[PDB]
RNA sequence: AUCGAGAGG
DNA sequence: GGAGAAGGAGCAGAGC
DNA sequence: GCTCTGCTCCTTCTCCTTCCTCTCGAT
């Protein structure tokens, strides 16, 4: 469902990881950055700044014990850590 | 001990004498056959049994308390009469009952029914005390206890630390506190008090086990473990009779 | 061995411990559902002590002298002087105070207060006196209604199963039993008020610090 | 023990006590007092005046609370009786099973003296739906759920079941299991399927409550 | 390539 | 070394 | 009353394992 989800609305340390990895694979490709480079040449400190600014274009897909799952953008999730 | 007499030394001096469990054997010295012995029910045979008075002392038992006993585990198929407690030498003397000849006779009995009632006596007659219990250690023990004025304060009481398992007895036993006894057997704490309280007392050992050496492991990590062995309603070893029988993923 | 009997136990997002075949083995991870790295030792002020002496450092009573607060204490401590309305407030604090105390001496028989429990709040209360350079020898802008309120708005912001059905809800509420009342003993009127003299700007600071670190010690899901 | 070593008189006595709390634990009307029964009152109205415990006079009924009912609707009448002959014999195990046959009892309690043959064991599941469960005086004399190490068990309903189960995604095989033999399920007289919440006090929080399927 | 032996951590 | 699994054996009850 | 039909109560048997690393010296 959209609404009435029931996982934190917090982004994981395991997320965080993951996702910042996965960016910075794709900026490592030569794919399309979101944010000025700014003397940035390290596809993780890019992704870190991306990540910082929530430019980054994904969404996890939290799998449930069941099979079901809920689905959380970047954008909603709240990067503290 | 029940609560009253947590500082009572001899009440719990009583608890031991209905724990300790003991058998005749272990206060006797010799006993002798024969065909200056203190009074159907009568043949040639005397069976001379001496006691160890010193033991007897120790053990609070006098010839009277033992013989009843030895009455009640041999009926009136064995006719037996006691020295005195004051006499130097405690001798019980057994004769073979036997009104099938006996009755009017001093028939000589077969000397294999004194082995048989030698062995089941020495080796059975259950004096006194809870089966599989052996050494009772009395002594005081600390403990915090919320005084009258609402602050804990540090009081005493006698706790009787045994040798040896059986909850299905000691915990009927009069005087004493059934909500407090406490084992190091998993499988008898389970199967007398359930698996939670078995789950919880697996906890409380595993606990000792790492705190015994003075270090420290978070609860949360001990918890979990004993959790894990407990989800089946029983104990789940580390074995591969424990963890390979399970109902998990074949190429795990 | 160990390792491989527990090789696949993981926190799942539902917050709940689980195997491979999705069994149940902890409703709550931990019976808490908060990681063990970010767990403290503190100490639970209400278990110990007289009842008398915790009468004294907790029970605040504005109907009479023997338990009034001085009125050096707040900016208008005399005006709270006979103030039924903030002294019902009072005894709502106080009575679960004792309710309190029943409670942890039945889980803690032995009648140890220190223990691992998550956000050191002590440590948080010293970084808002500092911060906010709080003096001591000025009486502060704290309303008692609003200290009340406010530790009570924090607890129920504290979260960790974030469901709608009754059952979350009971399990929420017992998952920080003990926090709350670490909270509630840590942040009692005369605590707040004679003890950490804080500002109003310090206080509502302390609240919302203890909030978000809290919030972060609880487990991530995925967590083997 | 002898007549005059009122000990097994007591002993009994306390079973009784414990039966009077299992039988109230499990949602019939039982009252404070009628659990809390004195030795000496005991004697008075069931020892026989020459020191003997008249057992048959300690069998009695039990009727379910509207509380258990509105929350248990099926939950019918419980007749408990303990056994005069030491070993209990089929003779005597039917004749246990007609009584409940003739009264319509929805449950019965049937306590061993001493022992017990197969010859009645097998017997004691004979009479679908109505439910025989067995204990020996021994294993009654002290009630189990007082212990430190036992935590409060709660018999759940089929609804409170099914909520359970759907609310976390659960599949009947995924709780926790307790043994339908188990001192505790044997207490609570539970049936393979019913549910247990369990509350425990705790180190890293106040209390936690856990629930467990009886196998 | 197996197999044993000697060690190191 | 200490399980567990398979097997022979020795008695309470029970039907003719 | 006496063998009978089951047991359950025992004794008497088969099975398994830190990590990791180096070298030589045999077949």
């Amino acid at each position: 469902p959209k609404d009435q989800r029931a996982t934190t609305p917090y982004m994981t340390k395991y997320e965080r990881a993951r996702i910042l990895g996965t960016r910075a694979l794709q900026i490592s490709m030569n794919a399309p950055v979101f944010v000025d480079l700014e003397g940035e040449t390290d596809p993780l400190r890019i992704a870190m700044k991306e990540l910082a600014e929530k430019k980054i274009p994904l969404v996890i897909r939290r799998y449930l014990p069941d099979g079901s799952f809920e689905d959380w953008s970047v954008e909603e999730l709240i990067v503290d850590l | 001990l029940e609560p009253g007499h947590a500082a009572d030394q001899e009440q719990a001096k009583l608890i031991r004498s209905a724990i300790e469990h003991t058998t005749l054997k272990s206060v006797t010295i010799a006993s002798e056959i024969y065909y200056p012995d203190i009074h159907d029910q009568q043949s040639p045979w005397l069976l001379r049994l001496e006691l160890d008075r010193a033991a007897m002392n120790d053990k609070d038992l006098t010839m009277g308390q033992v013989g009843e006993r030895i009455k009640q585990t041999f009926k009136n198929d064995l006719f037996v009469i006691w020295s005195e407690d004051n006499d130097e030498k405690l001798i019980i003397r057994c004769r073979v009952v036997r009104p099938k000849s006996l009755d009017a006779e001093t028939e000589a009995e077969e000397d294999h029914m004194l082995k048989k009632i030698e062995n089941t006596m020495l080796e059975n007659i259950t004096l006194r005390g809870v089966e599989n219990i052996e050494r009772v250690v009395m002594m005081k023990y600390d403990r915090k206890v919320p005084s009258p004025t609402g602050e804990y304060v540090k009081e005493p009481e006698w706790v009787l630390e045994t040798d040896g398992v059986n909850l299905s007895e000691v915990m009927t036993v009069p005087g004493i506190d059934p909500t407090r006894i406490y084992t190091n057997s998993f499988i008898d704490i389970m199967e007398v008090l359930g698996i939670e309280a078995g789950r919880a007392a697996l906890y409380k050992e595993v606990y000792n086990v790492i705190a015994s050496d003075g270090s420290y492991v978070n609860y949360r990590h001990m918890a979990l473990l004993v959790d894990v062995m407990t989800t089946q309603g029983g104990l789940t070893s580390v074995t591969r009779h424990g963890f390979n029988r399970s109902n998990t993923g074949a190429l795990m | 061995r160990l390792v491989k009997a527990l090789e696949d136990i993981m926190v799942h997002y539902d917050n709940t411990t689980r195997n491979s075949l999705g069994n149940v083995i902890q409703f709550i991870y931990g019976e808490d559902g908060m990681d063990a790295a970010h767990i403290e030792k503190q100490s639970l002020d209400t278990i110990g002590g007289s009842d008398a002496a915790f009468e004294k450092r907790y029970r605040v009573d504005l109907l009479n002298t023997d338990h009034t607060l001085d009125p050096s204490l707040l900016e208008s401590g005399s005006e709270i002087l006979g103030d039924l309305k903030l002294q019902v407030l009072l005894d709502e604090e106080y009575k679960q105070l004792v309710k309190d105390r029943k409670f942890l001496r039945e889980v803690f028989v032995d009648g140890e207060a220190n223990w691992p429990l998550p956000v050191n709040i002590r440590r948080i209360i010293q970084n808002a006196q500092q911060t906010f350079h709080i003096d001591h020898t000025k009486p502060s802008d704290l309303t008692i209604k609003d200290i009340v309120l406010g530790v009570k708005d924090l607890q129920e912001n504290l979260l960790v199963l974030r469901g709608k059905n009754e059952i979350i809800q009971n399990a929420q509420r017992d998952a920080v039993t003990l926090f709350c009342c670490l909270l509630r003993s840590r942040l009692a009127t005369r605590r707040v008020l004679q003890e950490y003299r804080l500002t109003k700007q310090a206080f509502d600071w302390v609240l919302s610090n203890i909030e978000a670190q809290f919030l972060r010690s609880v487990v991530h899901p995925g967590e083997m | 023990m002898d007549q005059e070593n009122e000990r097994n008189i007591s002993r009994l006595w306390r079973a009784f006590r414990t039966v009077k709390e299992m039988v109230k634990d499990r949602g019939y009307f039982i009252t404070q007092e009628e659990v809390e029964l004195p030795l000496e009152d005991f004697k008075a109205k069931y020892c026989d005046s020459m020191g003997r415990p008249q057992r048959k006079m300690m069998s009695f009924q039990a009727n379910p609370t509207e509380e258990s009912i509105s929350k248990f609707p099926d939950m019918g009448s419980l007749w408990v009786e303990f056994c005069d002959e030491p070993s209990v014999g089929v003779k005597t195990m039917k004749t246990f099973v007609i009584h409940i046959q003739e009264k319509n009892f929805q449950t019965g309690i049937f306590v061993y003296q001493n022992n017990i043959t197969p010859s009645a064991m097998k017997l004691v599941p004979s009479i679908p739906p109505a439910t025989i469960e067995t204990f020996n005086e021994a294993a009654l004399v002290v009630n189990i759920t007082h212990h430190e190490l036992v935590p409060k068990h709660i018999r759940l309903s089929s609804d409170e079941k099914r909520e359970l189960l759907k609310r976390y995604r659960l599949k009947e095989s995924q709780l926790p299991r307790i043994q339908r033999a188990d001192p505790v399920a044997l207490y609570l007289g539970l049936k393979r399927g019913e549910v247990v919440k369990i509350i425990r006090k705790s180190e890293t929080s106040g209390r936690y409550a856990s629930y467990r399927i009886c196998m």
